């Protein structure tokens, strides 16, 4: 601006952000994980098992034959191809995603793999170590192992080097944003899935009705090299009120819970004062050793490292070690399963007897009520799994079972006397079938509701299901609950108000997650700067030092952490480590814990440094950054680039997580809280806190919301539910999905005819690209009770509004139908049938078929009508209603429109499938006009149906001569509190006024009496009042009618998709009652709560009517002997018998439900006997 | 094998060997016996189309094409010098996979793409002097064995292709 | 996705200022509500109809034609 | 016969129920069905 | 029970097959079948009872 | 006692004259 050191405001603020989505967008994670995993993980993953050796030994049986062979397999690098599909004739070509959703092929890419193949033989003289020598046979070519799915937009996509026209010309919509995979013609988008931290010792406390009071847990994990989890439990046995309280610990695999005493024995800690000094590190802290004291003497009987290593060696589940090779047993648990992710190297006991004794101490501390349990809701102690981890793992465990068939086959060939077929060894359906199973279900395997259809409804309901985490809730917390540590990182309004209720969260708009980096560099740089090694630390004699640790690892101490910590954040902030490490300084605990693992949640702010050349903190962000900032972003619609990324390099902003979040002081504006330190009467009351240490600042408090919640206007006038009820219905609403909804084949599709763009919008709003793609329209709306058929939640519609296209929609419906081959005889064709030559052909009109059994687009369709003409050949002997002659060798299996629907064929495509089956999709359109069953709703939760329609000169008007086109009630304002559903009102009337857009966004300046005064400059009444009349009589209206415009939008659900009776129709084959399904002309259910209501009106007989009559009525046959449907009745000669009872006169007709004769058959079937009887045996 | 022929996507029996270790005797006596044990349950108890047939050369093409990585175009081209070499009497007795081989490498030469003989018989496992022997007998007959549009347009002019 | 022909609430022409309104913006610098008002749109429900109209057919006609002639 | 279109090098083809489903000119393998040449009829309400 | 339920019954030496009704067979094109759930499992009964009587 | 407009039509036309 003027001077570039001079503060900023807060409406710089949003160059900032800009900055943030130019750089990064809204489906950055999606991305960013599948990219990491492409780029990196894949190689990892081949070069943990690469190698698998077959020796063949000696088979000593004669001196001709005593050589030993060692054949070898190793895998090499890894390499992937671009897209491509191979057809049925064995043709492989590059694969775009039109084509692959048009055909409904998988979008995927090809893994090779260098495999060298080596083979040793030595000579095996008797009795002595071998040899092995190369034989002069090392074979080293790519090997497919399989197709690798795709994600849309990512750096093996075709996408990604597209242009804007380049994507114009590939048919696929700029607006898009990818973040999704195609498999089978679907797009699927990965759910985040929230799990627990591991490498992280949490204490519980458990409740009165166990031996155990508090349990310290960790759930080892390693990131890298096996992937297993090995849990590790300190638990203090004994209540308050007991004698004796002693600690025991849980290994893995000994079956039994052994006194930390000896394992810290097992560990070469045999003085019992050393071991003290492991865990309490205050040598004046009598009351944490008294505590201890019991432990201490519960293990007296063990002195020595062996005998103690022996104890634990006889616990363990293994029964192969017999005496002696178990002291080595018990070494090897405690070294390679005793805290894993520490290491599980040999000469590391020192390293786990500190971490036993900080687990111990931590229990103690809150046994001690020193410390509160572990909240097991804190945000900062779980972790998000992208795509990026879960097709890791997938990967991992599919590559694990090629390889063991790898083996299995070289071992077949070697004993079975076969050649070795390397194209045969590795089956590269292992690896495609896996991912293509996993990702087009759920189910990760071989965890439910992984991978989920893309919602394409509108542009905010893709954003937003591209954002959706998942959390999987034995547990005690409550986990639905809004937590603090959620600030700023998932959306506080956004969640589904049925069984997922804060199971299922969306992140915020400026929120990201880590993919993680290596530690090691970071322990590297910790070692040169006087991180003292563990194995040197004696707490007796540094009371003083600070503990560091890296991912959960403790790796030494610290005498400086002020300096260590100052060198750790320059460095993150100049660029040298990632800005996505966390680094964090518990002062009081004096912990220093860095975090580099991937799944946290981080978000950006501001940084505030001194600046002693005004005196007090200020942003490190100046006007001639944010200058720079804007000069780039203009330039593009030249000078140096400056992205979001020099702002991080440069140290003015910062990543941080919820964990780096409980060591800081954020400042919610620069404007006043910075600042060293009349009131306007209708600004909201602002609390200073008064604060001179502020650390960080917000970029703006809006981004705390999600995509949902950030189309809502003013959404801090609103209660918070009905906040909660526009983010789920903002999903349901008519817009423009994409801009190529003509070249894509949907199963459906809304299309809004004059999509508006909102008066008041927000600024958020910029970036969800929601003015390119808007659902909704500007109605004027007036808030009255005009003829009462607006009451409870009703709307009244302008008719002549609805004939000018008001909320006037496209719908667009997909049917799909394949050529099936049943084996080499049976096979089906696309025909238009003749009813001479065709069975069971559909009542409904074939006469709009071509020859090939389409109808042409264009062309006008109905109920009942054959879009998609089939038959299939008919196999002999078989007569059906007779109606089956010579004549007769085809059947029909045609596809007809659906009953309830009509329009036009829109668009009619012929291709041929993976298998190479022709298969064909048939689009037809049809227009919806608004009815009075229809659902339209406010951005504010205000949803209704229209409860009637009138024209214009029915309609209230004012003396302008303007109209509503939709009238609500006043009664839908007071019990919910939507205050912003009238400021928006309010501001959108001065917009329309003014020629502007409202800015409607949530913590601004701007209030109710600032837009007062600009409405009355216009001339109307400053509160949104005017004068109306009547317009069946002309008068005026006592009262006054707040009018303006509001946005609507229209909802997925109409009332013709949804109406339907049933008189009589088809019945269930097992149980005949009606079918279940409007489309199946089904009918409705009569459940058990009904009957209870019946029962209550005494209506017996309507009751009865109901049960037999409107559903399964069957008639049978009892024998009076035995009460068993048993009867075999030949009702043409009059004869009845059963068999058994030898009786052909005492026989009854009674009527049940058929569901009761099959349940008296079901339990004949489990050989009980329900006799029915028609007299009675015994009196009341 | 038979799977495959049915399906209109037929394989060569060397494809069919690299994966089953079958030699070539006891395969030829099978498939015999497999296709009258068919034909025996096709009277009795449908079975072959002009597909069945051994030769059915232009399907073999488009994967052969592939495996060079060949524009559609020569395919086609490729495709169009198959179907009309048969009219030979001097080459239509050689096996159905050296006269696809042939005409692709005719075709290959025919719009100028660097690929060698020597890849060629190396991609498709045929011997490269059989393919050079082959080409000659398809260069007394070329104008028979090019697409007339293609000739009309002027893509490809027989000049190109060298004569010994 | 085009220009609505007629105005949603009282049925005025709107459908032939969209390229007036453009023009008034693009080469006569003029703020949009001073173009609203010199195109002769009073009536904040007309104003609406070409202030919040989405320009949508031009997104459309950037892909090429299923049928060319 | 009836005619169809290439979904990526807009060519007019005539296909019969033999032929297979691909473009003869550039090798695409979805084909869109023409329009229909007989009037339709619509109300402009 | 001396008539209706005696101890003996309790172990089950007949077994009643419950007819088609019970067990319907569904069409999902009418070119493939498929079977109940229970005529799977009493087509095992009388797999495992004709291998018992073959074995004893 | 404040701007309630979105200005962004022509505030992008006074960045790009200011410089
Ligand atoms: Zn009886
Ligand atoms: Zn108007
Ligand atoms: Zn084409």
């Amino acid at each position: 601006f003027e001077d570039e050191s001079a503060p900023i405001t807060a409406e710089d603020s949003w160059a900032v952000i800009s900055a943030f989505f130019r750089e990064k967008g809204l489906v950055s994670q999606q991305l960013d994980s599948f990219n990491q995993f492409v780029d990196y993980t894949l190689q990892d993953i081949i070069c943990e098992d690469s190698t698998l050796i077959l020796e063949q030994l000696a088979q000593h049986t004669t001196e001709s034959d005593n050589i030993s062979r060692k054949y070898e397999i190793s895998f090499g690098k890894i390499y992937v191809t671009k897209p491509m599909v191979n057809e049925s004739d064995g043709v492989t070509h590059a694969l775009y995603p039109q084509e692959a959703r048009l055909r409904n092929l998988t979008y995927s890419s090809g893994l090779f793999v260098d495999v060298k193949k080596r083979t040793y033989e030595a000579i095996d003289v008797p009795g002595r170590e071998l040899k092995y020598e190369l034989i002069a046979e090392e074979s080293e070519g790519k090997v497919f192992i399989g197709r690798l799915p795709i994600m849309l937009r990512s750096k093996n996509c075709y996408l990604s080097e597209a242009t804007e026209s380049d994507l114009y010309k590939l048919k696929e919509c700029p607006f898009d944003m990818g973040g999704y995979f195609i498999i089978n013609g679907s797009e699927k988008v990965l759910i985040a899935q929230e799990r627990s931290a591991g490498n992280i010792v949490q204490v519980f406390k458990k409740a009165a009705p166990s031996p155990i009071s508090h349990v310290a847990e960790i759930r080892s994990a390693l990131e890298k090299g096996s992937r297993f989890i090995s849990t590790l439990q300190v638990k203090l046995y004994g209540r308050e009120g007991s004698s004796a309280r002693t600690i025991k610990a849980t290994l893995p695999y000994i079956k039994q819970d052994i006194p930390i005493v000896i394992i810290f024995r097992a560990l070469g800690i045999i003085p019992d004062g050393e071991i003290l000094e492991h865990i309490c590190y205050d040598v004046n802290d009598w009351q944490m050793l008294e505590m201890l004291k019991p432990c201490v003497e519960d293990g007296f009987v063990i002195q020595d490292r062996e005998t103690a290593l022996d104890f634990i060696g006889r616990r363990g589940t293994a029964l192969g070690i017999k005496k002696e090779k178990r002291i080595q047993y018990a070494k090897d648990i405690l070294q390679k399963e005793f805290l894993p992710h520490i290491t599980q190297l040999e000469g590391f006991e020192s390293r786990k007897a500190f971490f036993l004794g900080y687990m111990i101490n931590r229990l103690l501390l809150c046994a001690l009520d020193r410390k509160d349990q572990d909240d097991r809701d804190h945000f900062g102690k779980k972790r998000l799994d992208l795509a990026g981890p879960l097709l890791a793992q997938l990967f991992k465990t599919l590559f694990k079972k090629l390889t063991k068939d790898i083996f299995r086959y070289m071992q077949r060939t070697v004993e079975e006397a076969h050649d070795f077929n390397m194209k045969l060894a590795i089956n590269a359906k292992t690896i495609t079938s896996g991912l293509k199973y996993a990702l087009a279900t759920g189910n990760w395997g071989e965890r439910a509701g992984v991978s989920q259809v893309l919602n394409r409804y509108t542009y905010s309901s893709t954003l937003s299901h591209l954002r959706r985490t998942n959390t999987p809730i034995g547990k005690l917390a409550k986990p639905r609950q809004l937590h603090n540590t959620h600030w700023g990182l998932v959306c506080p309004a956004e969640t589904p108000e049925g069984q997922a209720c804060g199971l299922v969260k969306n992140l915020s708009l400026m929120s990201c997650i880590s993919v993680g980096t290596d530690p090691m560099p970071i322990i590297t740089f910790l070692s040169e700067w006087g991180m003292e090694p563990l194995e040197d630390y004696v707490p007796h004699q540094s009371p003083d030092a600070t503990r560091v640790f890296v991912n959960g690892v403790w790796h030494g101490v610290h005498r400086n952490p002020a300096r260590l910590m100052e060198t750790l954040r320059t460095l993150r902030r100049k660029g040298d480590i990632n800005p996505e490490v966390s680094m964090i300084r518990d002062i009081r605990e004096k912990e220093l814990k860095i975090f580099t693992d991937a799944g946290r949640v981080y978000r950006p702010l501001f940084i505030v440094e001194d600046d002693e050349s005004l005196g007090h903190k200020e942003l490190k962000v100046r006007k001639g950054h944010i200058a720079k900032l804007m000069a780039t972003e203009y330039q593009d619609i030249d000078v140096e680039e400056y992205t979001w990324s020099s702002l991080l390099n440069e140290g003015l902003v910062e990543y941080i997580d919820a964990e780096e979040e409980e060591s800081i002081l954020i400042a919610m504006q620069p404007e006043d809280l910075e600042p060293a330190e009349d009131v306007d009467p209708a600004k909201r009351i602002r609390v200073s806190h008064h604060a001179t240490t502020f650390t960080h600042c917000e970029i703006h408090p809006s981004m705390i919301l999600g995509v949902a919640a950030s189309i809502i206007p003013f959404p801090d006038h609103n209660q918070s539910p009905r906040n909660t009820y526009q983010s789920a219905m903002g999903k349901q609403a008519m817009g423009v999905f994409l801009t190529n909804y003509n070249v894509r084949m949907d199963t459906m599709a809304n299309i809004l005819y004059y999509p508006q763009k909102p008066l008041g919008t927000t600024r958020a709003m910029e970036y969800l690209k929601f003015r390119e793609l808007p659902a909704g329209q500007n109605a004027i709306v007036a808030i009255a009770c005009y003829s009462g058929y607006n009451q409870e939640d009703s709307m009244i519609m302008n008719q002549s509004s609805i004939d000018r296209g008001l909320f006037r929609s496209l719908f667009f419906r997909s049917y799909m139908d394949q050529e099936k081959k049943y084996g080499m005889s049976i096979t089906e064709t696309f025909e238009k049938p003749q009813r001479t030559n065709t069975l069971r052909m559909k009542h409904g009109t074939y006469d709009k078929l071509d020859d090939d059994g389409l109808i042409a687009p264009g062309v006008r369709v109905s109920g009942e009508d054959v879009i998609i003409g089939k038959t299939t050949p008919i196999s002999p002997d078989e007569e059906e209603l007779g109606q089956r002659t010579a004549y007769h060798s085809k059947r029909d299996a045609s596809t007809p429109l659906r009953s309830t629907e009509n329009g036009i064929v829109d668009q009619v495509l012929v291709t041929t499938n993976q298998d190479g089956l022709k298969f064909v999709k048939v689009r037809v359109r049809t227009t919806k006009i608004p009815q009075i069953g229809d659902k339209f709703a406010s951005r504010h939760g205000q949803k209704g149906t229209i409860g009637i329609t009138y024209r214009r000169e029915d309609m209230p008007f004012t003396a302008e001569g303007i109209v509503p086109d939709l009238i609500i009630n006043p009664h839908a304002i007071p019990s919910r509190m939507t205050v912003a559903h009238l400021i928006e009102c309010l501001l959108s009337k001065v917009a329309a006024l003014s020629g502007n857009e409202g800015d409607a966004s949530p913590f601004t300046d701007i209030t109710v009496e600032g837009i007062s005064k600009l409405l009355r400059e216009h001339g109307y009444q400053s509160r949104g009042f005017e004068v109306m009349y009547n317009g069946h009589t002309g008068k005026k209206l006592m009262a006054q009618i707040f009018f303006g415009p509001t946005y609507y939008q229209r909802l997925r659900h109409m009332v013709d998709d949804k109406i339907h009776a049933r008189a009589r129709g088809p019945m269930q084959v097992l149980t005949r009652q009606p079918v279940e399904g409007r489309s199946r002309d089904g009918g409705l259910r009569f459940g058990e709560m009904e009957r209870d209501c019946m029962i209550a009106h005494g209506a017996a007989s309507f009751l009865k009517e109901r049960l037999m009559e409107a559903s399964d009525a069957f008639r049978v046959h009892i024998c009076g002997i035995c009460g068993l449907m048993t009867v075999i009745a030949k009702l043409n000669h009059n004869q009845f018998e059963c068999k058994g009872c030898d009786n052909k006169i005492d026989i009854y007709q009674i009527h049940i439900p058929y569901a009761a004769k099959l349940l008296f058959q079901e339990l004949m079937a489990m050989n009980i006997t329900p006799r029915l009887y028609t007299d009675r045996s015994r009196d009341f | 094998l038979i799977g495959c022929r049915r399906a209109e996507v037929a394989r060569t029996f060397k494809e069919i060997q690299s994966l089953i270790h079958v030699k070539t005797k006891e395969f030829g006596k099978t498939l015999n016996i497999m296709k009258n044990i068919l034909r025996g349950k096709s009277e009795d108890g449908k079975i072959d189309t002009d597909n069945m047939s051994g030769a059915q050369n232009l399907t073999y093409i488009p994967r052969f094409c592939s495996h060079l990585g060949l524009p559609m175009q020569v395919t086609t081209s490729a495709e169009y010098t198959a179907k009309k070499c048969k009219e030979i009497k001097e080459i239509a007795g050689k096996s159905p996979i050296t006269i696809a081989v042939v005409s692709i490498y005719l075709n290959i030469l025919l719009f100028q793409i660097p690929i060698t003989a020597a890849k060629v018989g190396q991609t498709l496992q045929v011997t490269e002097g059989t393919i050079k022997s082959g080409y000659k007998i398809l260069y007394e007959h070329r104008d028979k064995l090019v697409d007339p549009q293609l000739i009309a347009n002027g893509v490809v002019s027989l000049d190109n292709l060298p004569g010994v | 996705m085009i220009v609505p022909v007629r105005c949603f609430s009282c049925g005025k022409v709107v459908g032939d200022k969209w390229e007036s309104y453009l023009n008034l913006l693009q080469e006569d610098e003029l703020d949009e509500g001073t173009a609203l008002s010199r195109l002769g749109l009073k009536r904040y429900c007309c104003r609406r109809m070409i202030l919040t109209h989405v320009d949508l057919i031009e997104k459309f006609l950037r892909y090429n034609p299923l049928e060319k002639r | 016969t009836l005619k169809y279109i290439c979904a990526e090098c807009s060519s007019k083809l005539s296909l019969s129920r033999t032929d297979a489903v691909r473009c003869k000119d550039c090798g695409h393998r979805i084909l869109l069905k023409a329009r229909t040449k007989r009037l339709v009829q619509f109300e402009a309400r | 029970n001396e008539v209706f339920s005696r101890p003996e019954w309790m172990i089950l030496t007949c077994l009643p097959v419950p007819p088609p009704p019970v067990r319907p067979s569904i069409s999902f094109n009418e070119s493939q079948r498929g079977e109940d759930d229970l005529t799977f499992k009493l087509a095992d009964i009388l797999k495992a009872n004709i291998s018992l009587e073959t074995l004893e | 006692n404040a701007s309630p407009f979105i200005k962004r039509d022509r505030m992008r036309r006074n960045f790009l004259r200011m410089r």
